[PDB]
RNA sequence: AAUCGAGAG
DNA sequence: CATACGCCTCTCTGCTTATCGGTAG
DNA sequence: CTACCGATAAGCAGATCTCTCGATTGCGTATG
């Protein structure tokens, strides 16, 4: 992770994804003075695993794609460090059936 | 279609493609020679465009087929036209390609290493890989080099592939899903715009000529530049030919077939075709057959078909050409005219723009240029009237009648009138059998007049017989002999069919247009009437069908096979639809008479004797139809036993249900109320609530609430108890007693019900001249004039005239005084209604219709009785007139009640003439919004229905759109259907019902095939882990427990229920009060859940979408049909009203909040400027501006601006922006007192100012009071005259002083059920992040949409949208379910972005037909042949335009058929 | 067959 | 004077496109 | 220095239930 503030060099912005498996993530104190988390109105989003995302997908009989996404700019997959094709796992507290859990794969 | 012929084989894709040119040569039956259609003798002529080869044409045998224009299907022929012409359907793709093209060395002017990187990632989005796609961009790290990428790119994409075939995750076909088609068209949009930006070709470094064009079939290009040609010699507006474009086409296509390949086939080409570039130009035409370009006889006059007309004109300009080039030879020998030769070269130029426009104007329309322009084909399918929607989506259709419809109150709720001359008219094919020839033979004989009787005979063989002119001997032989064996070995399993006239078993489809939502088309079984040509129908029905009986009529439907009879017979009939799946409240039951004489009946000073109470009892059930359980109508013990045997009303009803009512079986103990207070029928009365028992009433009245629409009523829980048939039939019951019982005690109204008394008149009288000083005082108050001022003073009236001028004031003046003659109007309807009228409830039968509910309402009787009250236009009073009069009478700015639209009469003592006018406006005002919000929407419907047709619960019980796509995984989190959720929640009455309730939700019967225990015992340790975790922030919460139903099946395992539903059952089960034990509760409520689940193949989209556009119809924030298509037809990021909801610290006082609001709240320069002066001296041209501050000590407490912060202000922005409007202006023209020095470090400012700014010359701000700021100014000689006040003032509305970006205000609303917030004129989250010390930043929740998505994301955006779409429908109260909203919601967020319902919305759909027959065919016909997409035919719209049985509903399974032998 | 005009719910 | 053959001006969304400069080769 | 590009207000393409009646259908000029 690297907070930066004001803007950062464009020049230097190219070389994020240029690095091996290991990421550099970079996140702005403009989103960082408030955990969007805590707002009430976010739902709580949690991660998957490999193993329990394999039986939901073998439960479904589902395609990786198939399901409902999330964008890789989403301001909560920017929390959440989500890489391209980790189901999120979201909590909806619906009124009609107060906790729903549901999901959206991010690609 | 016929039944006894069905067809072996079936479609199951489609995909689209080119039309090569050498196939339909090889195809084609004829060339297109002459362009003379016809000759004289009435003969077709040969090569012309009605040859034999192209069809049989009026009793001319086809000289292709040879058959006769019965059975000639017409046969595809071809014009050759020399020159290639460019296909108008591609021409902005074959301009894409062309340009950006180096034609020097036949590349893309684009680097190789970008073109094979873009090519790569296309063949990986091919089979789905969308994050391997991504990752390819990882190898970045000269010949050499670039190879090296080139290999390790497409070894790494090769081996990508193959790890994704042996996986699983792709198969040979390749994976297409909506993502992958977002990702695929976004990446070759983006190639696009990076291939036609490079300037010189980067892979050979030459320049390369640019091309234009005037539009369609209009082709230039242009010449170098002079420095151009310097780089190219150093490297080493002319027309183009469309063989030319062609030529150049073919090589770079040929040089990048990889990429082409890769872009012209978003499936992996198996059939490993090349990409020719000569499919965007049409080499040859074809021509139609004659059968689909005949003529027709309107009379006498004959009308040549159009197509022939563009095709014959076509063909002229080829004749013309080729004609041409016989002359071009001439001179090709002798080349010493070559003037003339040039001329007649010019000549030939003009016939290939001529005849290039010519295939133009035969396709499109519009593409062909002059200025009755003749239809083409793309206008042939393209629009509402085109082909898709006016053929294809809906169509006319046989066996279907209609007729004027009339009310008839003696047929069964679930049946239709039928008149006699449809009854001979509309058939039914029914194939003879040994259990039908009693009927059938009798049809055949009485043939097709006597009813019932039949009109044709098919024979075996498919044969057809007509019996419509033969005599009774000879159709007695033909029924004697109509079941017989078949000497025929062919169809030797095939019977006859008799065409039968339509009896009262068979069943029919009623709708009365337009098809608001679903409950409008349902299935009656039809009885035949001996009476008039007209369909009678019940009165509930009105209800669901919305109709009336003024004129109405509707169309009905005849289905003709047993699919569609069992099909309207049980999911589709009128009694399965008692409610509605828009909120699950009830939509059927008796309207308006049948009420009002319930409240007679029903009333408690109803006695009836023996003979009348049985009579009512037998004419209403008559057992011999099939209205009792008993075999023997059963009765009941009379109330009253001496002197002699009376009985009661509600004696009557409860032996009506009784006699319904199945035996053995507990009668509803219900306890309801009604629309009729207490204090009605005097004091000590309890009629205001009604306690059924066992099968008794025993106390209130029946009402329109418990018949008709209203809920939890009678008829309600007789359906919850009995299902749907049982309501139906007390419906039914119910209509055919209170209409036999009407007949004996009529019902009427007169003007003794319409009157008062002399003490309610006085009472009348007096409160009502209350309202002159009333309405001056309204006026008196509104200008802020002293209270209690003469009406013609000055001042009021001159206050009057700026309010008129003004359209804010009179609003608030309009406002005010409507809130005071509103009081004054309901003061007097209390005051006298009901305490004033002559005659009382019941015997005053107007008030008893309106507080019944029957028909009517209490302000209907208030404004016939006492007032009618203020008139409103719009949302004000009445328009005034420039003159500032309401009307010619009245005196201009009058201060009265009346002038302002408040009319003082009643309708039973007539209105004066003034009033009338006013009352005339308002009612045509009403008129046409009724009009206008008819249409309205109609848009907003079909827009969502087109997208949701297709949505359907899968049988996992998700929800997942045709093509797989999944939106949701439980409809609102719980599977509960809405119609089924009538009392999950009423467990008061299902605990009174539970006996009764066990006889249908039998555990002993739906116990064995099921699991009753793994669910259970999931379901307690999931409740105590919430109960023990208590509460703490969702965030903080675990999630090592899960819902029940996400793990275990809803519908296979018992007690897999919803979490709100257990927690208020456990709530509920609180009060230990009483055989029934919990545990048999408990269980019969967990199997009550398990069958209230939506079936799968349940078309919840359609539901969902009829759910939110029907209500629509009934339609300072955004509100009705504008905000809702705001929120889902166009998703604007430019919302027209943005707001932000900020709750504040409970530690804060209301004036600090306030302080805190006018901190936030922006500010403008003009707020704070009472008047600018500018003095434009000339002897130079010096211009001082003087601005003039209002107070100090008011705006710095209004404003909580400084001296200081105003300084700032006009020193860096206002200055700054009125010299750049100054010099900007001038660059365009062309094509008090004070001292003489305030002191040093003024004079040090003023020098700063002058080094800073251009053209300025002075300044100085009072630091001291803040009253006054002057900055003198000039300019050159050469300059014009200027304004200098338009420009400063507009700087100034500009310039701003305090800030938040995009916030424009900050009110302080006053707080609504708790909870204080503070909202703005704006929505900026960044901003008030900073400030936690008083808003409660955790919770602010925003008015926008595309705002919180991108700054608290998708699932954030969602609940945005929920709130949203739920708060417009919630200012009417249109109650709609939270399931609905929440279904279109995710729909609209299933991309994770928020998507619109619109063309730009679904393009990323991979059925192609829902886009073309949704709108603009045409682009989507390109955009889907061009990819060659296969549409896989699996959305309903591909399905109807291929005739393919649809998926949704009975088509989501298949049936076998177990054989007994080998 | 289109265009224009009258209307019905 | 019949008969026959062609030339001609009072909405809103969402994607065509901006003029210019920021800034590393 | 300048090309690569990243962003700045304007031109155009396409939107905005079912039904039953009736009336009428652009002209100019050339040969016999
Ligand atoms: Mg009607
Ligand atoms: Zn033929
Ligand atoms: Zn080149």
């Amino acid at each position: 992770i690297f907070v930066y503030q004001n803007n950062i060099t464009p020049s230097a912005m190219k070389l994020v994804p240029s690095i091996p498996p290991a990421t550099i993530e970079t996140f702005n104190e403009a989103a960082l003075v408030v955990n969007i988390t805590h707002h009430e109105l976010v739902p709580k989003h949690i991660r998957l695993s490999s193993d329990e995302k394999r039986e939901l997908l073998k439960r479904y009989r589902l395609k990786e794609s198939q399901l409902p996404r999330i964008q890789r700019a989403d301001p909560v997959a920017l929390y959440l460090g989500l890489k391209r094709g980790e189901v999120v796992k979201i909590i909806r507290k619906s009124e009609t059936s107060g906790r729903y859990a549901s999901y959206r794969i991010c690609m | 279609m016929d039944i006894s012929k069905p067809v072996g084989s079936e479609i199951t894709s489609v995909d689209f493609g080119i039309l090569t040119a050498k196939e339909i040569r090889n195809l084609s039956a004829k060339q297109i020679t002459n362009p003379t259609v016809l000759d004289n003798l009435g003969h077709p002529v040969s090569g012309g465009l009605y040859d034999l080869a192209l069809g049989a044409f009026l009793r001319n045998l086809c000289s292709t087929c040879g058959l006769d224009e019965k059975f000639c299907p017409g046969h595809q022929g071809h014009i050759e036209l020399p020159v290639p012409c460019y296909n108008p359907l591609f021409f902005n793709q074959l301009y894409i390609y062309l340009r950006a093209s180096c034609l020097f060395c036949h590349h893309f002017r684009l680097k190789s290493v970008e073109v094979h990187r873009y090519a790569c990632k296309l063949r990986l989005l091919q089979y789905g890989l969308i994050d391997e796609s991504y990752k390819l961009d990882e190898i970045t790290l000269s010949s050499t080099l670039l190879n090296e990428l080139k290999s390790k790119r497409s070894e790494y994409v090769d081996m990508a592939i193959a790890k994704a075939l042996s996986d699983g995750r792709t198969t040979e076909r390749g994976s297409f899903t909506a993502t992958v088609n977002d990702e695929r068209k976004k990446l070759v949009h983006e190639f696009h715009k990076k291939l036609l930006s490079r300037g010189k070709c980067d892979n050979c470094g030459m320049f390369s000529p640019k091309f234009r064009k005037d539009g369609f079939t209009k082709i230039f290009e242009t010449a170098l530049n002079e420095k151009q040609i310097t780089n190219n010699r150093v490297k080493g507006s002319t027309y183009i030919l469309s063989t030319e474009v062609k030529n150049i086409l073919d090589t770079v296509f040929r040089k990048e077939q990889c990429v082409l390949q890769y872009v012209f086939h978003s499936r992996p080409n198996l059939s490993r075709k090349l990409v020719k570039a000569d499919s965007f130009f049409m080499d040859v035409l074809v021509v139609p057959p004659t059968r689909f370009r005949l003529p027709s006889k309107l009379g006498e006059e004959v009308h040549e078909n159009s197509q022939n007309q563009l095709l014959s004109k076509v063909l002229t300009t080829s004749l013309l050409i080729r004609d041409l080039n016989d002359d071009l030879s001439k001179l090709q020998k002798d080349k010493v005219s070559l003037e003339d030769r040039r001329v007649i070269f010019s000549r030939l130029m003009n016939a290939f723009v001529t005849i290039q426009n010519d295939v133009n104007a035969f396709i499109d329309s519009t593409k062909a240029q002059g200025r009755v322009p003749i239809p083409g084909v793309k206008q042939a399918l393209e629009k509402k009237e085109g082909l898709f929607r006016k053929h294809m989506m809906g169509k006319r259709v046989n066996y279907a009648a209609r007729s004027v419809i009339s009310p008839d109150p003696n047929i069964e709720t679930n049946e239709i009138g039928v008149p006699p001359v449809f009854a001979v008219k509309l058939t039914y094919p029914e194939p003879v059998t040994a259990y039908n020839i009693a009927e059938l033979r009798q049809a055949v004989i009485n043939g097709p007049d006597k009813w019932p009787g039949a009109t044709q005979i098919q024979n075996e063989d498919g044969s057809l017989v007509s019996l419509i002119g033969m005599s009774v001997e000879q159709r007695k032989a033909l029924a004697n002999q109509l079941l017989t064996p078949s000497s025929n070995v062919s169809t030797h399993t095939l019977n006859k069919k008799v065409y039968r006239h339509i009896k009262n078993r068979d069943v029919v489809l009623m709708n009365r247009q337009p098809t608001l939502h679903k409950a409008s088309m349902m299935g009656h079984k039809v009885r035949v009437l001996p009476n008039e040509k007209t369909l009678r129908l019940h009165y509930a029905n009105t209800g669901a069908y919305n109709a009336d009986f003024d004129g109405d009529e509707m169309n009905m439907h005849f289905p003709q096979n047993e699919n569609a009879r069992a099909e309207a017979l049980n999911l589709a009939n009128t009694d399965s639809q008692y409610l509605t799946p828009t909120s699950g409240s009830p939509v059927r039951g008796l309207i308006q008479d049948h009420i009002s004489a319930g409240v007679w009946l029903t009333s408690k000073d109803s006695f009836f004797t023996r003979e009348q109470y049985q009579q009512y009892i037998y004419g209403c059930i008559r057992p011999e139809d099939g209205h009792t359980t008993r075999s023997k109508i059963v009765t009941l013990p009379p109330t009253i036993f001496k002197p002699y045997p009376l009985w009661t009303g509600k004696q009557i009803i409860t032996t009506v249900l009784l006699n319904v009512t199945p035996p053995d079986m507990p009668g509803i103990n219900l306890i309801s109320k009604n629309k009729i207070k207490n204090e009605y029928w005097g004091k000590g009365s309890l009629e205001n609530e009604v306690l059924f028992k066992d099968g008794a009433l025993l106390c209130g009245i029946l009402d329109k609430s418990q018949y008709g629409a209203s809920k939890y009523g009678i008829v309600h829980s007789l359906h919850e108890v009995y299902g749907p048939e049982v309501a139906a039939k007390v419906l039914s019951v119910l209509g055919r007693l209170f209409t036999n019982y009407i007949t004996a005690t009529a019902f009427t109204c007169g003007m003794d019900d319409l009157r008062l008394t002399a003490e309610g008149n006085k009472w009348r009288t007096d409160i009502l001249k209350t309202s002159v000083d009333t309405g001056r005082e309204a006026a008196a108050e509104v200008t802020n004039l002293d209270k209690d001022t003469p009406a013609d003073d000055p001042e009021l009236l001159k206050r009057l005239q700026e309010i008129l001028r003004d359209n804010n004031k009179s609003g608030i003046l309009d406002a005010v005084t409507s809130s005071k003659v509103n009081a004054i109007t309901s003061q007097v309807v209390s005051k006298c209604v009901p305490d004033g009228t002559m005659k009382k409830f019941p015997c005053n039968s107007m008030q008893a219709m309106a507080l019944s509910g029957a028909k009517g309402s209490n302000v209907n009787v208030s404004q016939i009785m006492c007032l009618l009250g203020q008139q409103a236009l719009e949302g004000r009073r009445v328009p005034v007139m420039v003159s500032g009069k309401t009307l010619p009478s009245f005196k201009p700015y009058e201060t009265d009640a009346m002038a302002g639209g408040y009319v003082k009469g009643r309708f039973y003592s007539g209105i004066k003439p003034q009033e009338y006018y006013f009352h005339c406006m308002a009612g045509r005002e009403g008129l046409i919004d009724t009009a206008v919000k008819t249409s309205r929407s109609g848009y907003l419907q079909r827009c969502l229905t087109k997208q949701l047709e297709g949505v359907h619960v899968s049988y996992d019980n998700s929800i997942r759109d045709a093509d797989g796509t999944l939106v949701q995984f439980m409809y609102g989190g719980d599977a509960i259907d809405i119609t089924k959720e009538s009392h999950m929640t009423q467990f008061e009455f299902c605990l009174d019902n539970y006996y009764a309730l066990l006889k249908k939700y039998n555990p002993s019967a739906l116990i064995e095939h099921l699991d009753v225990e793994s669910a259970l015992k999931y379901s307690k340790k999931t409740l105590k882990y919430r109960k023990k975790h208590s509460k703490e922030p969702h965030y903080k919460q675990s999630v090592k427990y899960d819902p029940v139903l996400a793990k275990y099946n809803p519908a296979k395992y018992l007690g897999s229920v919803s979490e709100n539903f257990q927690d208020k059952l456990e709530s509920f089960l609180d009060k230990n009060s009483k055989g029934v034990n919990e545990k048999k509760f408990r269980a019969l409520m967990q199997l009550k859940y398990m069958r209230s689940l939506i079936n799968p193949g349940e078309a919840v989209g359609i539901i969902a979408s009829q759910s939110v556009g029907e209500p629509s119809t009934q339609m300072n924030v955004t509100l009705g049909i504008p905000r809702l298509r705001e929120i889902v037809m166009t998703a604007s990021a430019a919302i027209k009203t943005p707001q932000m909801t900020l709750p504040i610290w409970n530690d804060v006082s209301d004036e600090q909040a306030d302080t805190f609001c006018k901190s936030i709240s922006k500010v403008l320069l003009s707020e704070v400027i009472d008047k600018v002066i500018v003095t434009e001296t000339t002897g130079a041209r010096s211009y001082v501006i003087h601005m003039r501050f209002f107070d100090n000590n008011e705006y710095s407490e209004e404003y909580d601006v400084s001296k200081e912060e105003l300084q700032n202000v006009i020193s860096n922005q206002f200055i700054h922006l009125l010299e750049a409007a100054i010099v900007k202006e001038i660059k365009k023209q062309k094509r008090v007192e004070a001292n003489n020095n305030m002191n040093k470090v003024q004079r040090d400012r003023q020098s700063a100012i002058i080094s800073h700014h251009r053209f300025i010359t002075k300044y100085n701000f009072d630091d001291e009071s803040g009253k006054w700021c002057e900055f003198k100014l000039e300019l050159a000689a050469d300059t014009e005259k200027l304004l200098m006040v338009n420009i400063v003032e507009e700087i100034c509305r500009k310039s701003i002083i305090r800030q938040i970006p995009h916030i424009d205000r900050c009110v302080h609303p006053e707080p609504e059920n708790g909870k204080r917030v503070l909202v703005t004129e704006g929505v900026n989250f960044q901003a008030m992040w900073d400030q936690e010390a008083f808003i409660d930043v955790d919770g602010i929740t925003s008015n926008d949409v595309a705002a919180v998505l991108k700054t608290y994301g998708v699932e954030a955006a969602r609940n945005t949208i929920v709130n949203e779409i739920n708060n417009v429908f919630s200012r009417y109260a249109i109650s709609v379910s939270f399931r609905h909203l929440d279904l279109i919601a995710d729909m609209m967020t299933r991309q994770g972005t928020y998507l619109a319902f619109n063309r730009q919305g679904m393009e990323t759909s991979t059925s192609s037909f829902m886009k073309m027959s949704y709108e603009t065919t045409c682009q989507f016909l390109t955009k889907a042949v061009l990819d060659n997409e296969r549409e896989q035919l699996d959305s309903p719209s591909a399905r109807i335009v291929v005739g393919k049985l649809n998926n949704v509903g009975t088509g989501s399974f298949d049936v076998l058929a177990k054989v007994p032998n080998a």
